[PDB]
């Protein structure tokens, strides 16, 4: 069946970077867009940021748009997440997400699989 | 920015509403509303998508609908196993996806 | 064959591509080219075709001098295969009449042509390519239809005619059709006051048809037909969105019970589909006169009267001419939905550009898809001065 | 297929409606259509066409100068769509000469035309696009026939034909064609002193046909044929409406068996429907010369020698050029009853409009309803000095 | 019927001979023919018909000045029957946009058109005649595909697009469709640099594209697709025999995994079939200039890096303007292996001859053969001086 | 079954105005033409006034034209007759009659029912 697997969590210190990433197996990657989604504890979901089937459309929140950079590397099934200077706020469970629709340009979910997260603490 | 009852509740076997309101460029927006079941520790389970559909897997007990800008989830035969922060959310004219605030549904 | 029946929804709607196009205008600079007006598009079962109402006379012959009027003897309903030019040579003639609508059923297709003098105008509805049954004038006031596809549910296809002023009050009706003949009829009900042109799409909830109202409101009269029970209501689009043409500029709130005010005695042909969220209008750029064309997306327009654009996307700039629009679609696609589909007449020459003694028009044709898609003006672009 | 078997009757005609119009001299002016004269209107089982006679050449060529004449080895029948212009490159030859006649008898096409010169003229019968028999002139003086809708019951198709002189007496004979092949023949019997051009239509009762007196009578001689016996009888309409071009003016009463004096050596083709109380008759205006055109609604004008119009119709303006009509009808057409249906020509050019020196002809077509509908004339429009 | 099977091989190929030639602008100069640019062959599984780009004018009309241009809302892809000039009155219109592709699968014909403005092209697929799916533009830079024929196995129909610069690295995928919807899509592999425009013909062993390489090299691109396992690699063909135009001169080695230097940033459209021994290599005479046209039997060209031709044919002369190439087949013609085929575009007008304001094209179409047959050029021929 | 049933009767002084109806059931009114008839005491039947099914086209015989109104109320399938300057001569019973024709243009009959009738004197 589907897994994503998310890694690279950790603590950084306040305006560090982290790498985030996720190993998806199970499903053709190349056939679905995929999202991350955080949640601080405590708190409901926060969507982060979309990336295209094919890499070509990027999307992101406003609270870490400029921030933040989404990107996938579609030979070694793995979605990334690069983000730069880092703030407490930014303090949360990331998650990897598997957009439903196959080879499409439409980025609206729903999110049919999700990993399990990995905790960032700034 | 999608507006959900703190919490709702009720006993077993009765039914419960879940309302999520958003405006005309989210909810009214597009038909692209889903609702997630997310128990503590664990990820968002799917319940419904595309205002109405049910993944495979998903029970029929849960269902939905949508009118306005307001989104509606409703558990019916509640149990006492559907005891989760319920969340819903849709697709933005931003180009974004945004979650509401979240229900706790409880059980008497 | 068996009867068209209306059984599936419509497609999700996120944006618009080219279906066809004629260039009509830009061919017919040098070659045997028919003029025409009032273009409609419609499909059979396996085959899509323009619809127009010709002049009798080609774009470059002597005989298109005053072919800016309306009402004559040479006015008769063509067709031709999609994307290909309104020729002398390739046209079929359908029927002949100055107003026309007409709708295939799923076993054959059903024409309706008006012609006659003013105070005197009759409808001759031909079936499977023979006169079956005639309509005369009821109001002695130019009796006159949708100029557009008509949809037909099981075999039966509900018309709408108007005869009366337009300026006034008129006398609307729905007359019901099954291969031809009148099953049903019934006078204009609901709280629309002034029906013209309607533009009708079905959907497996009846039929829905947005017309013009060309006595007092800016927006525009829905019809709504239930084709099994041959019933109908109607009300006006309350979105505050303007679609007519000349009309005032947009309000906050819009009306649903009354029509807009603010140009009276005038108006253009056009049309919306209504789906809740899923509801897209069309309409001109301009508000002086018909240029350009777009479409909004503007959710729930039927029903909430403060609702605006989220979406949309231009057809045509206002730089260009534009002219009658309307809807059709392929019932018979394969797909579980309807492929929502518009055209866009093009409108060259008299009355606006008076180098020329003739008036034609152009075909402009898109479809919706579930994509987004990029979007580029679809402009005619025939050069006037060749033409001089 | 089987072959198509007269068994309904006619359908009540209370009014005419527009059924064709070719509008080919006007489109003619800027486009490849071909001169054409002598007109008619034909169906097969699924499809209706125009019939003429064509001159081999273009309206706007060089060779169209001159087709004043009707006698020509460029003479040939080729049919078209009904309501297109007789273009060069839509029209099918049937078959080659200068008179003719064709029709379907429900399992395939027949048809006949006659040429050579006018001592040793021939006709070559065709049938199902092959030639299957030949007559060749029994009089040595034009040999020619009905130019008009030949009517089949059960495969036997009657063909009228002349030879003589046209200004007297003339060697009329009937053949009885089946599947191209003769039959019988008889010689024209009854009181009928001189027939040409017959304008037939059938009925359950068998086979009608109004003809044209070229010798002495205003009024027609009609033949009345019964295809199962092959045998058949001859009058005049008793009507003293008279329906010939020229014409001297209607007396009170008519005559019966023998021409209403007044005009010789002349006449127009043309035709009525003859059915007790449903009976029309259609005519030029002018009593002089062959412009506009009218059907009048004169009860038991096969036998009433003095009965009037009680309701009429105008088709064509007197200010305008008519020219040959006759009959035809849908024998397959959907119904209890048949739908009765005419042609008219209508004449421009040569030999009135002597700026020009071509003669050509464009085509208007009208059936029969059941309603009282609104009328209209229905000119032919091209302006002539758009051709100098 | 069933999908096409790609289960022969090709026939040995000794000679060429004409296969069809439509004379279009020597037709043109004085009849209404279509300017048109970049045309292929496809066949369906009873006819073939030639297809192109037309640009919504005629050769003598006024809108052909400008013709030039490669993009534009007014060109659309058309066909017609073979060796029938691209008429204004028998062309059928497949699609809309300025770049295409197409091909039957053994049910129906699956067909591409990408239109758009350059920075938001979008394709639109189209399968028995109706729209199924749409790709919007990744790059952001021309979305474009084959302008040939696809060639489709069991179903599924490969499609080569590419996106981004023509002067530098591109976006260079490969889609795969059925019934006109994706059933998968890849990214380009293998050593190719730079791919455009390819030409591909199927066999037994899968589906072989050649193609151009409008960044650096004067050698070709060849893709080698399996349509059932639906991947693919690439590579550059070894022959020191160089295909592109302009390129420099032929050295003694060649380059397999690499593009062959001397002619940055540009090309031509070409094709060839490899097939060990049987191996035939087209391009132009010239070295400078689209010009002539040459088929070289050059053994084993895709592997060996020392292969020089031991046979050839004259296509065109290198007096006369050629233009892009490509390959075809009829895959449901009777025998035991496929009957290789290729057509020419003959390039007349701009930018070559400036005396005239247009661009268009001739198509000249040839077939293999096993016999050893003559050779004769096969030149447009249309007089430019008739067009001033 | 159908039914026609007249009212509106009874006696008015010379010169003085009547209406009548009739209440139709047991068909679509809409789809039908009627007619109006009176039948003196001792005489004949004389025809009266024709409307068509939808009230566009209204004819009388002469010996009342220009002093009656025939109209229809299609929305309460209602046929009214408006008699102005009655006069002796107008003593007659008053029937309704449906036209047998469905949703044409012509006038014609048969009449396929009638009512009972009404009696006006005058
Ligand atoms: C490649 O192709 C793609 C294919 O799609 C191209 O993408 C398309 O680009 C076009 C560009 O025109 C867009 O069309 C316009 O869309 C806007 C709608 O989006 C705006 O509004 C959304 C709604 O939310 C807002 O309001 C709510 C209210 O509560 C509020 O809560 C919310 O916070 C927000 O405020 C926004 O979501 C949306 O945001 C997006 O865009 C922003 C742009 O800068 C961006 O910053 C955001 O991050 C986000 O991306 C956006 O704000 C339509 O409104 C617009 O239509 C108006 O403007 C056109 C311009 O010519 C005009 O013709 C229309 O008639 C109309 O303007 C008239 O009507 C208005 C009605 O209220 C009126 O207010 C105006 O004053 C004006 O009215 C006047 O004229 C009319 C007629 O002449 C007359 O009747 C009146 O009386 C009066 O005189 C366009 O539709 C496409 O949507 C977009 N498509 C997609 C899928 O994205 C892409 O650009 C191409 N790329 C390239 C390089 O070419
Ligand atoms: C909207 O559309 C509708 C669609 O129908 C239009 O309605 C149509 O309008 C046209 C108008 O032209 C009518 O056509 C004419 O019809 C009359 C027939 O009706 C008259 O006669 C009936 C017969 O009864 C009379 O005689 C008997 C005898 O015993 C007697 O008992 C009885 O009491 C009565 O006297 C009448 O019933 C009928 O009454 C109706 O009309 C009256 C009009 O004012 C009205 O008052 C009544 O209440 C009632 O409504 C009426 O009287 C045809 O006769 C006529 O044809 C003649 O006139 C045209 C005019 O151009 C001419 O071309 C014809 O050739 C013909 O005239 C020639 O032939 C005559 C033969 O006897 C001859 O006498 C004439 O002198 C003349 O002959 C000369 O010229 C010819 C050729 O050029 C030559 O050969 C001769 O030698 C000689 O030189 C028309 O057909 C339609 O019938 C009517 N249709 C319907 C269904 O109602 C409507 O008008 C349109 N509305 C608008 C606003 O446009
Ligand atoms: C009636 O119809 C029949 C139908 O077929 C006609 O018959 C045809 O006639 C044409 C005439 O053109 C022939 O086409 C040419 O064929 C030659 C190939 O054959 C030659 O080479 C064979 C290979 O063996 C040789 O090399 C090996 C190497 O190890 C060696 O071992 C071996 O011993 C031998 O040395 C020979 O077998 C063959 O022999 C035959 O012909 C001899 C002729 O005199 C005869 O004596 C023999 O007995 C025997 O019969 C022969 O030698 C192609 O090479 C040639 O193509 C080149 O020339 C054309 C001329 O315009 C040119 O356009 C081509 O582009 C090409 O030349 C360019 O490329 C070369 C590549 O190496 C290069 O070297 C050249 O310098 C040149 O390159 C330059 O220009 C290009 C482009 O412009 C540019 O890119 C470069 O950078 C550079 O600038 C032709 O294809 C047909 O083959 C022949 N068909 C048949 C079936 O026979 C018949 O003639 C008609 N009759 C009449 C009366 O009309
Ligand atoms: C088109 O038709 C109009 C008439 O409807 C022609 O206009 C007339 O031309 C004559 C020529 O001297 C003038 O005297 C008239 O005053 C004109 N009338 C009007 C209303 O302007 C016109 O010339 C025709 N055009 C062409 C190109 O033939
Ligand atoms: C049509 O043909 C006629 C001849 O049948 C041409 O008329 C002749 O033209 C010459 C030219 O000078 C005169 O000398 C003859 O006297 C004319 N004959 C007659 C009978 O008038 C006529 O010009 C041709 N018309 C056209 C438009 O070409
Ligand atoms: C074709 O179109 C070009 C413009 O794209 C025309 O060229 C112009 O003609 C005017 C006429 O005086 C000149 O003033 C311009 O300088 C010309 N422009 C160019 C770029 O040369 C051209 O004449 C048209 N050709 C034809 C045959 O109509
Ligand atoms: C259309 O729906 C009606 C609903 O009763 C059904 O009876 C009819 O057979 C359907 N028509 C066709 C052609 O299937
Ligand atoms: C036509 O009527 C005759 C009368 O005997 C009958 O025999 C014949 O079969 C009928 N023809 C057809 C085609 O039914």
């Amino acid at each position: 069946q589907v897994q994503l697997v998310e890694s690279g969590g950790g603590v950084v210190q306040p305006g560090r970077s982290l790498r985030l990433s996720c190993a998806a197996s199970g499903f053709t990657f190349n056939n679905y867009g995929m999202h991350w989604v955080r949640q601080a504890p405590g708190k409901g979901l926060e969507w982060v940021a979309v990336i295209s089937y094919d890499g070509s459309n990027k999307y992101y929140a406003d609270s870490v748009k400029g921030r933040f950079t989404i990107s996938r590397d579609n030979s070694k099934n793995t979605l990334y997440l690069q983000m730069n200077s880092l703030r407490a706020e930014d303090t949360a469970v990331y998650y990897c997400a598997k957009d439903k629709r196959f080879i499409t340009m439409i980025l609206v979910g729903p999110f049919d699989y999700w990993g399990q997260g990995t905790l960032v603490t700034v | 920015v999608l507006t959900q009852p703190a919490s709702v509740s009720g006993s077993p076997g009765q039914s419960i509403t879940i309302s999520c309101t958003g405006t005309s460029s989210d909810v009214g927006g597009y038909n692209y509303v889903s609702w997630h079941q997310q128990h503590p520790g664990k990820a968002p389970k799917l319940m419904i998508y595309d205002v109405s559909n049910r993944p495979s897997g998903v029970s029929n007990r849960f269902s939905g609908s949508k009118s306005g800008n307001t989104a509606s989830l409703t558990i019916s035969g509640l149990q006492t196993e559907d005891e989760a922060d319920y969340y819903c959310s849709s697709y933005t004219s931003s180009t974004t996806n945004v979650f509401g605030t979240g229900t706790k549904v409880t059980v008497l | 064959r068996n009867f068209n029946n209306l059984t599936k929804g419509l497609c999700t709607i996120n944006s618009w591509h080219i279906y066809g196009k004629d260039n009509a205008v830009r061919i017919g600079e040098s070659s045997d080219v028919l003029v025409t007006r009032e273009p409609y598009v419609s499909c059979d079962p396996d085959e899509c075709r323009f619809y127009a109402l010709s002049q009798g006379t080609t774009i470059r012959g002597k005989h298109s001098n005053g072919t800016i009027h309306d009402r004559s003897q040479y006015r008769a309903l063509i067709s031709w295969p999609l994307s290909s030019p309104p020729t002398v040579y390739n046209s079929r003639v359908e029927c002949i009449g100055w107003s026309s609508t007409s709708c295939h059923d799923g076993k054959s297709r059903m024409s309706i042509c008006i012609s006659g003098p003013n105070n005197n105008a009759s409808a001759v509805v031909w079936y499977n390519r023979r006169p079956v049954a005639e309509i005369n004038t009821w109001a002695r006031n130019i009796l006159r239809t949708q100029e557009s596809e008509c949809v037909c549910h099981n075999g039966v296809c509900p018309v709408v005619f108007t005869d009366g002023s337009a300026t006034g009050p008129a006398d609307t009706r729905i007359y019901y059709f099954k291969e031809g003949k009148i099953l049903k009829w019934e006078s204009l009900t609901g709280t629309a006051k002034h029906i013209e042109e309607c533009s009708c799409y079905g959907e497996r909830t009846g039929i829905t048809c947005t017309c013009r109202d060309n006595w007092q409101g800016s927006n525009r009269p829905v019809i709504q037909i239930d084709p099994v029970a041959m019933t109908h209501t109607s009300q006006y689009i309350c979105s505050p969105v303007l679609t007519d043409n000349p009309r005032p500029n947009d309000p906050n709130i819009g009306k649903c019970n009354d029509p807009y005010p603010g140009n009276n005695n005038n108006g253009v042909k056009g049309f919306s589909y209504l789906d809740g969220a899923n509801t897209w209008l069309g309409r001109t750029i301009s508000t002086a006169s018909r240029s350009g064309y777009e479409m909004l997306k503007v959710p729930n327009a039927l029903t909430d009267d403060r609702s605006k654009p989220i979406q949309g996307q231009t057809i045509v700039l206002n730089a260009d001419w534009s002219g009658y629009s309307g809807s059709f679609m392929d019932y018979w696609a394969e797909g579980d939905c309807y492929r929502a589909c518009f055209y866009v007449e093009l409108i060259r020459g008299r009355p606006k550009e008076d180098k020329v003694w003739w008036t034609s028009n152009s075909i402009v044709s898109m479809c919706s898809s579930t994509e987004f898609l990029g979007q580029w003006n679809w402009p005619d672009g025939a050069k006037i001065e060749y033409f001089l």
